């Protein structure tokens, strides 16, 4: 085949598609959309009420057995009404397969903690709360994990500035480290890099 | 539908108090919601598809040591992308930013005729090719 | 080359020099103003013009792939030399 | 029902007859690659980059020129189309020079970008390349013609848009060259636009050369103040400095063009700038001081004078926010002598009715007119983008143009009726034969230049022109909604001042000389110290030290149009606002904030502390001033004509002579352009020569 | 202490400005004759409630809403402004 | 270099220098560009 | 409808207000220990006035879910203080001791710069 072109795997594509329909048939109450990517990754998009039921089924069902929570993160998309996309990446050692489960939320809508299903989720959900400000209901110990104590804001939101709002220095008069509004000797230089010509016709959107 | 018992909230959605933004950069800022103009140096139109939100420009000054451009504006580089004008307005309102909206400027359809270059009795006849 | 201002400060090849009342020259007291003394504008001017026997000549700066992108220089005008946009070498058509 | 059905990759689209294949693809959001095609130029069809496969047709067609036929399926992504693009891109790059690192187009080059998206990734061209001599066409446009791809856009622009036929092709085949053949400078008020349309680095801005790369610039969308057209622009800045001015498309104003003064005079913003407040010392010399001290001196004088003892003149670049602030301040000492340098007759309605001083037909309405009468104006230099609109209609709508005044070169042929103003009497009465053409016309348009109203008999001329307009409009021929009478302004601040109730001209100040004079950017020199009492206290507020500043007692450094968010109303009455691109230099301040600060020191605090509040104030004086990008129609031409006929004034004998007769008078007309070193080179080029 | 300026704001099409429009078409010319040196700024803008602004000495301003006024009510509103100072 | 000497150039230092930090020969940074905005200079004579 | 939303903890403002008052009491009683434990140079009165100032600035909220998140964040802040996860620098960051007072009147801002 073409030496520079990634080869397609049509068997895995068909297997993942069939299992995606399988999941959607069993949990119609929650599954909103199922898709398989051209590089063979299965995504299950669900209503946020289905977090615990869907994850529990995927972990415990005999034909699923997704015992490992590889990763749990969020994505901020300000143009959406529910700006926060919550992404669960699961691994099945029994069937040597991965699956992605996605749901959504806004700044004020809690999501149910998945710690009951995966104890791995404990710190991942603290990170989502810290970095995105998404609240997780019934989390055993929800608090910041990566930011400074007393830090204000959620810095992975698309509208949080790259350099933040405050900066630190040691002040000799008060004999301690103090926080002050950020000033930069050199402002970060924004580059406009996007070409004005379309690159990928296959992804064109209706006018 | 749901087994989760919902509540009714008629309040206008406002999240200023829970975003951590300093008071200065909510009330004294002006957000501009617009579709970027085409860069006239090129004919490609692919950078005129989405709505953008930017903020009012503030002072930049020269660093005494090197002459670099310094700033005290934390929002000087923040540019948000939106699918529609309504999405951009909704985002600005709930964040408490004052804003202006500029309507999209679509080029108007033109009447193009190659044959017009060779008119028998009209001024569109070209003197050269 | 390196000239000096009335205050005694050296002028860089970019023309920079603090004027009389600029406090910023205090940074040089007890230290020095780093200035590069090989002005490229003077050095390239010392080079002689190459006489060639064609209307178009190409320059890659010498050394092959260690030079600059290869460009072709038109030599039709006889009122000036053809200069390389990359390295500044000059060419002139002999006879024609 | 005339629309036909065609398909773009199988998706149905309904298009009107005559639509090209390229335009059909636009409707479904697909942009065909192009080089020679430009939607505002005549079709050329020579680059062949737009070639596309029609389903079942063995030969590819030039999408930019081929009319689409019913039932055609356009395959914009088939192997046949993609191979055509790769082949054409290969030919374009064979002789192109390896110049991207040293070429200013790099980073915003259609050849670079379309090579990436539609070309191959490597070369199989193993020969030597063509090299071409450079052509000198003036001090604004640099030429590196080895980069030219012979798209002929510049030739078609110069011929069709600019009305100049100096650019052509010489030679044949691979040695075909774009240029002027002889040594000639392409000096036109629209010349700089050939930089934008040229898809490659062959034509570039000489003032801009080597200073920046496109990705590193920040774009501030703003408005031009070099004339009263109100051209939309993008101000490119980098690390707090203005780098260049580019056009910003506005179909109803400047389309995608700007004048050379708009494009290149920005370098005047870096010279002769007022950066600190200044007062006169004991030796009578201006010396720097603090804002506290300068305002206290001004506030002390303002508190001791009232009524006609206080007056203000507003120059041509003042914004509406500053104008209203100064008017409110002077009103609080019960002074109404708020004047502008640009005269507009106050006889009859005067400024009571907006229709009396606006371009009522609007700029875009020129394309619907079938006759235009130009009176006492050189629109080519007073409003270059408005003159380009007239040429566009002359070209495509076969518009008939007549001129009363000096016979200037408008770039299109017109009918010269003479220069005496008495011809206006003949046309009104019906004696003149051109009177019949106006009566025939379905949509006549009569344009009177603001420059012609600077004559001492301006009221007579305006009455004469209004008489012609009203005899036509209220009669068979023109619909009720078509507006005939138009004023063409040349000063960016004039219409806003008139909307706000300023007195046009300085006659009021001459009648009752004041003891305290505010010069708000007033650099025309209409009022000098020889026209004022010996002890007149003059306060100059502005951004350039030029004419007003040398004679002032206090200088208050204001901001330029690139350094503030300010409202300007163009010649049509359309309100538009600039945006801050860079903050003002040194200690300079936003102009309305200076007046607001002054009022607080003087104990007459104005009731607005923010920009939004002073704009709410603008709405209370003239509501249209905050309706941005909207043209508000003005009526009551009959009422204006009734008041105009009440006092009969006699025209003067001297013929109408525009202040600008040749291009040399175009470049320097205000403080910014007079400080521009680029504009100075332009004057030298057109006067002395290329040498 | 007297009147300094008059401004009349109105819409070009709204029925709430119909009376103000009638006043201009019928009576403005006569009003301007009697008051040759008084600024009477007529400013039309779409979708505004009609108003009469009167500016007196030293920057004091009064506004009177003219919404749904007849041409005769507008006349009397202007008469009060012209007669009574403030 | 006694066997393969470096290529000679007119601009190469003939006198190598060691680390000058902490001495009067130390490098001191500064902006190499010229002033960007020229300020207006008032006339040196009284108005009248 | 779109106004039918999922609550966090409180189903209405009266339930939310109870949580606010409980948080305020916890902070009010913590200040004396914080001043002693972190050996601060502020008085207990200064600390408690700072607590009151922080609660007042959010007095205008009428959305129970927003109030819920304010209380959730306020309780996290309290836990950081009580457990001594914060250091003295973090506690003193509420008082901005090294920041000079920025001017607030129009004239004072006019003299110093361009910002409103
Ligand atoms: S015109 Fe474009 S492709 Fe040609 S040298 Fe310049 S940047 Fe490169
Ligand atoms: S100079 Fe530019 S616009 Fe003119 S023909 Fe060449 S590539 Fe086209
Ligand atoms: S764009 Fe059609 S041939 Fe050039
Ligand atoms: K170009
Ligand atoms: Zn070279």
């Amino acid at each position: 085949t073409r030496p520079t072109v990634r080869p397609r795997n049509d068997v895995a594509h068909k297997q993942l598609s069939a299992f995606g329909e399988y999941v959607a048939e069993i949990l119609p109450k929650y599954v909103q959309q199922v898709q398989v990517s051209c590089f063979n990754e299965l995504e299950i998009c669900i209503h946020p009420d289905g977090v615990i039921p869907v994850l529990t089924f995927l972990r415990d069902h005999s034909n699923a057995q997704f015992k490992s929570l590889a990763d749990l993160t969020a994505v901020d998309i300000p143009t959406r009404q529910n700006r926060f996309e919550i992404v669960y990446n699961l691994l099945s050692l029994r069937f040597n397969s991965r699956i992605r489960v996605k749901t959504y939320t806004d700044e004020l809508t809690p999501i149910e903690s998945s710690v009951p299903v995966y104890k791995a989720a404990n710190w991942y959900e603290r990170e989502i709360w810290d970095m995105f400000g998404v609240f997780f209901a019934n989390h055993p110990d929800l608090r910041r994990i990566l930011t400074d104590y007393g830090f204000e804001g959620h810095p992975f939101r698309k509208d949080f500035p790259l350099s933040g709002y405050v900066e630190l220095r040691y002040d000799d008069e008060v004999k301690r480290v103090v926080a002050e509004p950020v000033e930069l000797a050199q402002e970060f230089r924004k580059f406009d890099l996007n070409s004005p010509w379309e690159a990928f016709p296959a992804y064109r959107q209706p006018p | 539908t749901r087994d989760t018992q919902l509540i009714t909230v008629d309040e206008k959605l406002d999240i200023t108090t829970i975003t951590g933004v300093p008071e200065e950069h909510i009330k004294t800022r002006k957000a501009r919601i617009f579709v970027p103009a085409r860069n006239n140096m090129q004919s490609g139109v692919n950078n005129t598809k989405k709505w953008k939100m930017e903020f009012d420009t503030r002072e930049r000054w020269e660093n005494p040591l090197m002459g670099w451009a310094s700033t005290a504006d934390p929002l000087s580089n923040l540019v948000l992308t939106f699918s529609t004008k309504e999405d951009a307005v909704a985002f600005a309102e709930k964040n408490g930013w004052s804003y202006d909206v500029e309507e999209r400027k679509v080029p108007k359809p033109k009447s193009k005729s190659y044959g017009a270059n060779f008119s028998w009795n009209k001024r569109t006849r070209v003197s050269t090719k | 080359g390196v000239r000096t201002s009335p205050t005694g400060e050296k002028v860089t090849h970019t023309g920079q020099v603090y004027d009389d009342g600029d406090y910023r020259k205090v940074r040089f007291v007890g230290r020095q103003k780093e200035v590069n003394e090989n002005f490229a504008i003077d050095l390239i001017a010392e080079q002689p013009v190459s006489q060639v026997g064609s209307r178009v000549i190409s320059c890659d700066g010498g050394g092959g792939a260690l030079g600059h992108p290869r460009v072709y220089i038109n030599l039709d005008k006889e009122t000036k030399t053809g200069t390389c946009g990359y390295c500044g070498l000059q060419f002139r058509q002999q006879h024609h | 029902s005339n629309l036909i059905e065609v398909f773009v990759d199988g998706q149905s689209v309904m298009v009107e007859p005559g639509t090209t294949v390229l335009q059909a693809c636009e409707k479904v959001g697909m942009q065909i690659p192009r080089f020679c095609y430009h939607e505002r130029l005549s079709v050329a069809g020579n680059c062949r980059m737009c070639l596309v496969e029609i389903e079942k047709a063995p030969k590819v067609v030039a999408a930019c020129a081929m009319p689409v036929m019913k039932g055609w399926n356009i395959l914009t992504n088939s192997e046949k189309t993609k191979k055509a693009r790769e082949g054409v891109m290969e030919f374009l790059l064979a002789n192109h020079p390896l110049d991207c690192p040293i070429c200013d187009q790099g980073g915003e080059c259609d050849l670079q970008d379309q090579s990436m998206m539609f070309g191959s990734d490597r070369s199989r061209f193993l020969e030597g390349k063509r090299a071409v001599e450079d052509k000198n066409i003036g001090p604004l446009v640099k030429t590196i013609m080895t980069r030219c791809i012979q798209c002929t856009r510049c030739i078609r622009f110069a011929s069709e848009i600019a009305g100049v036929d100096d650019l052509g092709t010489t030679g044949r085949g691979n040695d075909m060259q774009v240029g002027t053949y002889i040594e000639k400078m392409f000096m036109s008020e629209l010349s700089g636009n050939i930089i934008d349309i040229c898809p490659v680095g062959a034509l570039t801005s000489k003032p801009y050369a080597f200073t920046a790369r496109p990705w590193e610039t920040r774009k501030t969308e703003s408005i031009d103040v070099m004339d009263a057209v109100g051209s939309n622009i993008v101000v490119s800045t980098r690390t707090g400095e203005v780098m260049r001015i580019l056009p910003r498309m506005h179909e109803d104003i400047n389309e995608e063009w700007i004048s050379d003064k708009t494009r290149f005079a920005y370098d005047g913003l870096k010279r002769q700038r007022l950066t600190e407040p200044m007062v006169r010392n004991e030796k009578g010399l201006l010396t720097h001081t603090t804002w506290e001290d300068a305002l206290s001196r001004v506030a002390g004088m303002l508190q001791s004078f009232q009524g006609n003892d206080v007056a203000a003149i507003a120059g041509g670049l003042v914004d509406a926010e500053a104008l209203i602030a100064l008017k409110d301040l002077l009103n609080r000492v019960d002074s109404d002598t708020l004047c502008t340098e640009e005269v507009f007759p106050t006889a009859g309605a005067g400024t009571d009715l907006r229709s009396n001083y606006l371009l009522n037909t609007t700029i875009a309405g020129v394309e619907e007119a079938d006759v235009v009468l130009l009176v006492g104006t050189n629109p080519r230099f007073e409003a270059p983008l408005f003159n380009a609109r007239i040429r566009k209609s002359w070209l495509h709508n076969d518009l008939k143009v007549a001129l009363i005044g000096s016979p200037v070169d408008l770039t299109y042929r017109y009918d010269h009726l003479g220069d005496s103003p008495k011809i206006l009497q003949d046309i009104a009465s019906g004696s003149h034969p051109f009177s019949q053409v106006l009566q025939e016309a379905k949509k006549p348009m009569v344009i009177l230049g603001s420059s012609a109203l600077q004559r001492n008999d301006g009221a007579a001329i305006l009455a004469a022109v209004s008489n012609i307009a009203q005899k036509i409009r209220t009669s068979s021929g023109v619909t009720g909604d078509w507006k005939v009478m138009n004023i063409l302004h040349r000063i960016a601040s004039q219409v806003a001042a008139l909307d706000l109730g300023y007195k046009p001209g300085v006659e009021a100040i001459q009648k009752n000389p004041p003891k305290m004079l505010f010069l708000l950017g007033a650099d025309g020199g209409c009022i000098t110290r020889q026209d004022l009492p010996k002890d007149c206290f003059i306060v100059y507020q502005g951004h350039h030290g030029d004419v007003g500043a040398p004679i002032a007692d206090v200088i208050l450094p204001g901001a330029a149009y690139t350094e503030k968010s300010a409202t300007y109303v163009n010649t049509e009455g359309r309100a538009q606002q600039t945006k801050v691109a860079v903050t003002p230099p040194g200690l300079a301040r936003e102009d309305w904030k200076i007046i607001r600060a002054l009022s607080e020191i003087a104990g007459m605090t104005l009731p607005y502390d923010t920009l939004d509040q002073v704009r709410n104030r603008l709405e209370e004086v003239s509501p249209n001033l905050v309706r941005y990008d909207d043209v508000e129609g003005a009526n009551y031409f009959q009422q204006a004509s009734e008041l105009s006929k009440l006092v009969n004034q006699q025209l003067l004998a001297d013929p109408l002579v525009p202040p600008q007769l040749t291009i040399k008078d175009f470049y320097m007309t205000d403080s910014i352009s007079r400080a521009s070193q680029t504009m100075a080179k332009c004057v030298k080029a057109v006067t002395e020569g290329a040498h | 202490l007297g009147l300094r300026e008059i401004r009349i704001h109105l819409c070009q099409r709204s029925p709430g400005s119909q009376g103000v429009r009638d006043f201009i078409e019928k009576r403005y010319v006569e009003l301007k004759k009697a008051n040759p040196d008084l600024p009477i700024l007529i400013r039309e803008c779409s979708d505004v409630q009609p108003k009469l602004w009167a500016r007196y000495a030293f920057g004091q301003e009064k506004n009177v809403s003219l919404n749904n006024f007849s041409a005769d009510q507008v006349t009397r509103a202007l008469e009060n402004v012209l007669s009574s100072k403030a | 270099p006694t066997v393969k000497p470096p290529t000679a150039r007119k601009f190469i230092w003939t006198n190598h220098k060691f680390n000058l930090s902490g001495t009067p020969q130390q490098y001191v940074p500064y902006s190499t560009t010229r002033k960007k905005i020229q300020e207006w200079v008032p006339p040196s004579t009284p108005y009248k | 409808a779109s106004t039918s939303v999922k609550p966090i903890f409180s189903r209405d403002m009266n339930e939310a207000k109870r949580r606010v008052r409980e948080l305020y009491r916890a902070w009010y009683r913590e200040v004396p220990n914080t001043v002693h434990l972190f050996q601060l140079d502020i008085s207990v009165k200064q600390g408690r006035d700072k607590v009151r100032e922080m609660f007042k600035k959010n007095a205008h909220i009428t959305d129970p879910r927003v109030v819920d998140l304010l209380v959730i964040k306020g309780k996290m802040e309290l836990e950081e203080t009580i457990k001594v996860w914060k250091q003295r620098t973090h506690v003193m960051r509420f008082f901005h001791e090294t920041e000079a007072p920025r001017p607030k009147d129009f004239l004072s801002k006019f003299y110093v710069g361009h910002d409103p």
